[PDB]
């Protein structure tokens, strides 16, 4: 959501305040989804600021 | 006299009154609540002072 707190909101990525779009979601269980996880992909949880 | 000395008192009394926010100090309420949330309240103290 723009202009909002969250983990990822605030350690990763967070929607400016001039975001006019539309947030479009697709499933993708079926292809990105590897056995025992999939490493391929990453995120950072934690950052000084 | 009488109307310099209550004209500059209520202009200095309107500074205690909070207009609508949580507190007329700004220091408790940029010390607390985010800066988006809190935007919404300094634009209704600006207004009203």
């Amino acid at each position: 959501a723009p202009g909002q707190t969250g983990n990822i909101a605030d350690y990763n990525y967070k929607l400016p305040d001039d975001f006019t779009g539309c947030v479009i979601a697709w499933n993708s269980n079926n292809l990105d989804s590897k056995v025992g996880g999939n490493y391929n992909y990453l995120y950072r949880l934690f950052r000084k600021s | 006299v009488n109307q310099n000395a209550q004209a500059l008192n209520t202009l200095v009394k309107q500074l205690s009154s909070n207009f609508g926010a949580i507190s007329s100090v700004l220091n408790d309420i940029l010390s607390r609540l985010d800066p988006p949330e809190a935007e919404v309240q300094i634009d209704r103290l600006i207004t009203g002072r």
